[PDB]
């Protein structure tokens, strides 16, 4: 039961490295449209409990099972709308550390395509919006070439493969926000307005885009619902624990020797993970500081705890953390904890949609706490203050932005506290002691600015 | 400044404030009065079969019975146990701090024997 | 046709898909908050009606929660209090010390709200601080003075709703939003006098007054 | 430390030593209210004279010395003014208060 | 009390103080009921005119009735 | 003792007209209007005690945020009318004229302790 | 930072006109057919990028004729060109420098790289090159976080940078001819080991229609 | 007031004429000395107005800085 390693036969995308071209007839002899008239012929109750038995969790950070979010999505009287359906395809990443769905698009865009359509026939969804980032620019253009090359095949379109079901994918790509991520702010982008998330008891299955009922799906768990629809449920349900099934893509980064995606098994240890794939770390594995999996929006983990942690939804839950997107970024002990956190404090500074007051509010005085505490400027006890104004952010925001610029400030302080103490010591020794605040004795406001204190 | 107050983060407001928890007038009734002699106590209910004894206490609520009825219904146990003291004694006039004398009488004292002012500590 | 809830003891019933703090104000319990109206739109910004709701993991927006049967709602949970005066804190590190220039003194929303509600200190005192806000001329009827603002959209969804004039908006992110005409375009329309008793805080006032 | 927890016993002895006030003299008391070591005896006008004079006279009581008595009006009430009477037994170190009511016309009897 | 027409208020000749000649015009008394007021005010002898109350409408509110599909013109822009 | 109000280094009225004086005196001694100035900025057209009932409890300095009418230690100023002793916005300038060396010897030993 | 409040000076006026390119107007009424008929506004996103392809800029010439265009109010397009950090409103050069430096470029050295540019040039990130040829932009994670130091010029991203080659890459740019279309100094494809491959070493892909389900 | 963790004692008259209500005066100028000494001796630090700012007023060092403080200021005086 040694988890990790599976052989090649078993991975789901073949063209993760650009071995064998991106051409839709090389999709062919990849394996692709090969028995889709076929599957949109079956009912979408067989491919939603089909997808219910695969234990197909949640790919964008979030972990929900999508074979329930499929299912919530037909009420019994959905027929009684009479209208137009819409699916959206979140191919918007932007989370620091991975690269996984840029390698799905550039890669594989045609996988993509098809599992738009299955999934649209698995929720009777009469068209497909898919949501590119506005940088990702050839990523676009080869998108737009391969859904042109599937509208030319007739496998998508007004009669898609001869199955009597319409079916049309458009592409709407995002001028540069990452609060378009999730999934209503990614609604409101799509509705022509500025992107800014609602709240949630008008869920999105049951009225969202356009005013129409619509969901928002990871463009990696859209892109492996076909060959899950093919291999059937059983393969799939065999890796990773009793939850946590399947493979997943890892973007293993940051300082490695070797910065790599690969695409592994669920549930693997995270030293099995980057000494085997990754040439090692930088200075073997007396050179860990800590380790984030997953994207920016995680607590860090230490270097005793890392050693024999899996890398499923339950092995990090239970040390207080998140797999997230599997982004894996270590951080070398030579490099420093608190300027890296400083910089993700930045980020969500910098990428908050300043709707709601505790998040806009509360991004910018981490930011102004998180440079104070790299220059050293503060007492003992403003970091369990740190600690509070983090709480206080944690779970009172519209979107989880709030709740994803909380969680690094807090694994941060509960891993490294002598090492921010160490800092403060050392700004107390080279210069003079500190009030609340970085105000230092000699500091005054003079005409304009402030004088006195070097001002971080 | 003390400490527990001039914290710059542990303590919330609203555990420190004591302005919002102030206690309110207990508003006796002669009736929620023969209510505590029939019903009883909430550290001593003689009261079983609650779902009619919510009936029970409907009719003292609405005014069944009367105060004098209520207290010779009551038995002379609980007569003595609360509405007396246990001995049979009325209840003395209660003060919060006892203040025992003690007269002064020597060389301690603030005027000396002959002056008709005592000290009396 | 209605529906039958418990907050804070008390037993409330009322029209079916109405808002929750439509329900607290039927049954008396006050509900502080910003960005609610009577007569306007519903928007969950200022995160201030806060409450406890048994079956939900997080303190919800009454505002913008439905009302659904069965509910019990408590609002003097330990967990409701803490949250206010999280959000109440959260408000004040960024508005401008004006109240001794400030147009509503004794009618400020902000300011009795945080004697009820929020901290008694303080604890924003950075060397950097807070933000400013640039003027912005609007009309010779209303005094802008937005360092004062707190980005509660009323004006804004004002403005667009009932008065018709689409002037009004909201154009940035994070703290660098603004609540104004992105151009310094004049605003009219036939009641543009009256955003300036519907703003909580003093950032649109009187000018002749 | 909230200044309402030191109370807390005398005031559940002010509690006892009221019931058994209203039990002495059923006529006499309609209510009492106990607020924090501050005890209040509610009677009626044509009940004043009955309830002083236990108040003076007996052992357990012994209420001699009149402190202040004076008058409130709530408006709002049929009944305008309310007269409260405070006492203090030098005895038992105690004190006492006794609330009436009357009209701008009817009176209340006097205790001198 | 209703203010009287000559006895209200005048600016001073001396200083620009607002200086009164009607004595009621700062009293101003609360009640608990309607009915309380009126068998005060009648029971003094006064004569009173009485404004009645006016509360708000009930009008049930939805957020999801923000972004509704509008079948035929949008008539509108929602901004959020 | 008697009142002044005080003026900024560089020359400046120091009252923003924030009635906070008004709204706190026990005897109803001050009244104030106040007008927006040519500027732009917020002053008192009209500033006023009555210092017949005035009654020295200091809370009109106390609550003043800007620190602009004080209280100088001049007891020394008796009258023959009353008119003279009804101190409008001119006489109080050049009180916080007058006193404004031995203000700065008030409030460098009382402000740390205000 | 993100600065909104617009100045009324010169070359961004109301006044001055602006037209599509016609085929850029045959791309715009390609663009509003993909929403349904009744929501024309939700083509305000792409057309303002059309719009900004054709000038330099966004300026409000685009934004109001876009707005006239769509039958919307010029506030909501002001709002949504405001909320987007990609439509530059200021006039830049042609090359826009957008350095990652966000920590999975920082912990492999996108410090160096910055300092690598601006010693090269003499300007701030956010300022531009008086010869308006370059303009810095310090910009947060922009999808390559594997390929480890990173950054973009226009829509082409530059990778697995050194500060000796940026240098060259920055000269390169700076005689006209175009460094390279490819992502790096050819050292991998797109993110396969530095080393090479460890996994996919195979001729030909293996077909998924030998393993199905049996269900069809 | 704190005058149970101060020591002193009482003068009472005996007969009730003028004279013993004058040689109680005389006697509660002692007491009361004997209060003031006790008092100067054992004076602690701390703070002298009450811990929160929703009844008395800030310090004018704190409101001049202090949004909460402020607002603190400006209420409990209008
Ligand atoms: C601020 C924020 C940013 C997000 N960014 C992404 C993203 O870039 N890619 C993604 O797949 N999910 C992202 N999500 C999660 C989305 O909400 C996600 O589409 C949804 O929750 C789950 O989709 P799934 O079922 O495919 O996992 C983000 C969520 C938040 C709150
Ligand atoms: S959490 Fe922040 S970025 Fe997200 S909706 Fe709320 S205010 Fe906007
Ligand atoms: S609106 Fe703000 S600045 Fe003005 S008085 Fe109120 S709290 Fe003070
Ligand atoms: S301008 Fe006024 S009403 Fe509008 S959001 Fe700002 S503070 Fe609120
Ligand atoms: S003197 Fe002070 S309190 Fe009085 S109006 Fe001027 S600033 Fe306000
Ligand atoms: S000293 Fe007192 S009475 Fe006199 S003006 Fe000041 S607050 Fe008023
Ligand atoms: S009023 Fe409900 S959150 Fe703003
Ligand atoms: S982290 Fe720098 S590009 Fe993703």
């Amino acid at each position: 039961r040694q988890y990790g390693g599976l052989k090649d036969q078993d991975r789901i995308f073949q063209n993760l490295y650009d071995n064998y071209g991106w051409d839709l007839a090389s999709a062919r002899k990849q394996g692709d449209w090969y028995k889709t008239k076929e599957l949109i012929l079956k009912g979408d109750t067989w491919i939603i409990d089909e997808i219910k038995k695969s234990g197909l969790r949640g790919r964008g950070g979030a972990g929900f099972p999508s074979g329930l979010k499929w299912s919530f999505m037909n009420p019994p009287g959905w027929e009684k709308n009479e209208g137009p359906r819409y699916l959206v395809v979140n191919a918007d990443e932007g989370e620091p550390g991975t690269c996984k769905d840029r390698e799905i698009m550039r890669k594989d865009p045609h996988k993509l395509v098809e599992g738009c359509l299955l999934a649209g026939r698995a929720m009777n969804a009469t068209a497909a919006y898919i949501y590119i980032r506005g940088e990702f620019y050839n990523e676009a253009a080869v998108l737009q070439t391969a859904i042109n090359e599937a509208y030319a095949a007739g496998l998508i379109g007004k009669d898609a493969c001869g199955s009597g079901y319409d079916f049309d994918v458009y592409i709407h790509r995002g001028m540069g926000a990452y609060v378009c991520g999730e999934e209503t702010s990614l609604i409101e982008s799509l509705e022509g307005k500025a992107g800014k998330p609602r709240l949630k008891p008008p869920f999105p299955a049951g009225v969202g885009l356009f005013g129409r009922p619509s969901t928002v799906t990871n463009v990696e768990t859209v892109a492996v619902a076909p060959t899950i629809l093919r291999r059937g449920g059983d393969w799939f349900a065999s890796f990773g624990r009793e939850r946590n099934s399947g493979t997943k893509l890892f973007c293993i980064s940051g300082n490695v020797n070797e910065p790599c995606t690969v695409e592994e098994e669920m549930s693997i240890p995270l030293r099995e993970l980057l000494e085997k794939h990754c040439g090692g770390i930088k200075g073997g594995w007396d050179n860990l500081l800590g380790v984030i999996p997953g994207g920016c929006s995680v607590p860090i983990l230490p270097k005793n705890i890392c050693e024999d942690v899996l890398m499923d939804f339950d092995a990090l839950k239970d040390v207080q953390s998140g797999l997230g997107t599997a982004a894996v970024i270590v951080i070398n002990k030579q490099q420093d904890v608190i300027r890296a956190i400083q910089r993700f404090a930045a980020f969500y500074k910098h990428e908050s949609c300043g709707q709601c007051t505790p998040c806009r509010e509360g991004t910018t005085w981490l930011l102004k706490a998180m440079d104070r505490f790299r220059t050293g400027q503060a007492k003992e006890r403003e970091i369990d203050m740190l600690y509070e104004l983090t709480k206080d952010i944690e779970g009172h925001t519209i979107c989880a932005l709030g709740d994803a610029a909380a969680w690094p400030i807090q694994g941060l302080i509960r891993n490294f506290r002598p090492e921010m103490e160490t800092r403060m010591k050392k700004f107390h020794d080279e210069v003079g002691a500190v009030s609340v605040g970085g105000w230092m004795k000699d500091a005054r406001v003079e005409k304009g600015k402030v004088v006195g204190a070097p001002l971080p | 400044s003390s400490y527990p107050t001039n914290d710059i983060a542990e303590n919330p407001y609203w555990k420190r404030d004591h302005r919002r928890a102030y206690p309110q007038t207990a508003f006796f009734d002669q009736k929620t009065v023969t209510g505590l002699l029939e019903l009883g106590s909430e550290a001593t209910p003689r009261i079983a079969d609650g779902e009619a004894g919510t009936k029970a206490l409907a009719n003292i609520a609405n005014g069944g019975v009367s105060f004098t009825q209520a207290l010779g219904k009551s038995s002379k146990d609980v007569i003595y146990g609360e509405v007396l003291t246990v001995n049979g004694l009325p209840p003395v006039a209660p003060t919060l701090a006892p203040k025992q004398w003690k007269i002064i009488e020597g060389e301690a004292a603030i005027y000396p024997k002959g002056y008709p002012c005592r000290t009396f500590h | 046709a209605e529906i039958e809830l418990t907050i804070d003891g008390h037993k409330v019933s009322i029209e079916a898909g109405s808002a929750l703090i439509q329900a607290c104000e039927k049954a008396g319990v006050t509900v502080p908050r910003y960005c609610y109206h009577d007569k306007l739109a519903i928007a969950g910004n200022c995160r201030m009606c806060l409450v406890d709701v048994e079956r939900a993991p997080k303190p919800v927006a009454s505002c913008a929660y439905p009302v659904a049967p069965g509910m019990v709602v408590r609002t003097d949970t330990e967990r409701v209090k803490q949250a206010r005066e999280n959000v109440m804190e959260m408000m004040l590190q960024n508005h401008p010390l004006d109240c001794p220039v400030c147009d509503q003194g004794g009618e400020c929303d902000l300011q009795d709200q945080s004697m009820r509600y929020g901290r008694d200190r303080g604890r924003f005192t950075e060397i950097t601080g807070k933000r400013s806000t640039e003027d912005k001329n609007i009309g010779p009827l209303v005094k802008t003075s937005m360092n004062r603002c707190i980005h509660c959209t009323r004006c804004v969804r004002f403005a667009n709703d009932i008065a018709g004039a689409p002037e009004l908006g909201s154009s940035g992110r994070g703290n660098d939003m603004q609540i104004g005409t992105y151009l310094e375009k004049n605003l009219n329309t036939e009641l543009s006098g009256n955003v300036i008793d519907l703003c909580p805080v003093g950032a649109l006032t009187n000018k002749p007054y | 430390v909230n200044p309402a927890d030191r109370y807390l016993q005398h005031v559940s002895d002010l509690h006892q030593y009221a019931k058994y006030i209203m039990a002495a003299l059923p006529k006499y008391i309609q209510g009492f209210s106990v607020w924090k070591d501050e005890l209040t005896l509610h009677v009626a006008p044509s009940a004043v004279i009955p309830v002083t004079t236990f108040l003076r006279d007996n052992t357990s009581t012994q209420y001699k010395s009149i402190i202040d008595i004076t008058a409130v009006d709530y408006p709002s009430r049929e009944n305008r003014f309310e007269v409260v009477y405070n006492f203090l037994s030098v005895r038992h170190n105690s004190r006492i208060r006794l609330k009436t009511y009357a009209t701008e016309v009817t009176p209340v009897p006097s205790i001198t | 009390w209703d203010i009287v027409d000559v006895a209200n208020r005048w600016e001073n000749d001396l200083i620009g103080w607002q200086s009164s000649g009607d004595y009621m015009q700062a009293t101003q008394m609360k009640f608990t009921s309607k009915e309380s007021a009126i068998k005060f005010a009648n029971k003094q002898g006064w004569d009173f005119y009485i404004q009645e109350p006016h509360h708000r409408k009930f009008r049930v509110k939805q957020y999801a009735n923000n972004f509704v599909h509008s079948y035929g013109k949008l008539k509108h822009i929602r901004t959020k | 003792g008697e009142h002044a109000l005080r003026r900024y280094p560089s020359g400046e009225e120091r009252c923003i007209a924030c009635k906070l004086c008004e709204a706190i005196c026990p005897a109803l001694a001050i009244t104030i209007d106040a007008e927006e100035r040519i500027d732009g900025s917020r002053r008192t057209t009209k500033y006023d005690i009555d210092m017949t009932k005035c009654i020295y409890c200091g809370y009109c300095q106390e609550s003043c945020p800007v620190d602009a009418i004080v209280e100088t230690p001049n007891v020394e100023y008796a009258t023959e009318t009353r008119e003279e002793l009804l101190y409008n916005k001119e006489k109080l300038l050049a009180n916080g004229d007058k006193w404004e060396l031995e203000l700065q010897y008030a409030l460098d030993a009382d402000a740390p302790y205000r | 930072h993100i600065v909104s409040v617009h100045r009324n000076t010169e070359n961004n006026n109301p006044s001055i006109p602006f037209e599509f390119s016609p085929e850029n107007m045959k791309r715009a009424e390609e663009v509003i057919a993909k929403y349904p008929p009744q929501y024309k506004k939700a083509a305000v996103m792409p057309l303002l990028d059309i719009g900004q392809r054709q000038l330099g800029y966004t300026s409000i010439s685009v934004m109001n004729y876009v707005a006239k265009l769509l039958e919307m109010p010029p506030m909501r397009v002001y709002e949504v060109a405001t909320f987007y950090t990609m439509y530059n409103r200021t006039p830049m050069g042609r090359y826009h420098l957008q350095i990652c430096t966000t920590t999975p470029c920082q912990l492999c050295g996108s410090d160096g790289i910055m300092e690598a540019v601006q010693n090269t040039l003499n300007i701030k990130p956010g300022e531009t090159t008086k010869d308006n040829l370059f303009t810095l932009s310090e910009v947060e994670c922009l999808g390559a976080c594997v390929n480890a130091p990173m950054m973009a010029i226009n829509d082409d991203y530059y990778e697995d940078l050194t500060p000796e080659g940026t240098v060259k890459l920055l000269e390169d740019c700076k005689a006209g001819k175009m460094p390279t279309p490819g992502p790096e100094n050819h050292v991998r494809r797109d993110c396969e080991p530095a080393s090479g491959q460890k996994v996919l070493l195979s001729k030909e892909p293996h077909n998924v229609a030998d393993f199905l389900q049996e269900g069809i | 007031d704190a005058y149970d963790k101060v020591d002193f004692d009482v003068p009472v008259g005996m007969n009730g004429d003028c004279y013993d209500r004058y040689l109680i005066r005389m006697a509660e100028f002692r007491q009361s000395l004997r209060i003031i000494e006790q008092c100067c001796n054992d004076m602690p630090a701390g703070a002298v107005k009450v811990e929160d700012f929703k009844i008395n007023s800030p310090p004018r060092n704190l409101m001049k800085e202090d949004m909460e403080a402020l607002i603190h200021h400006f209420l409990l005086y209008t």
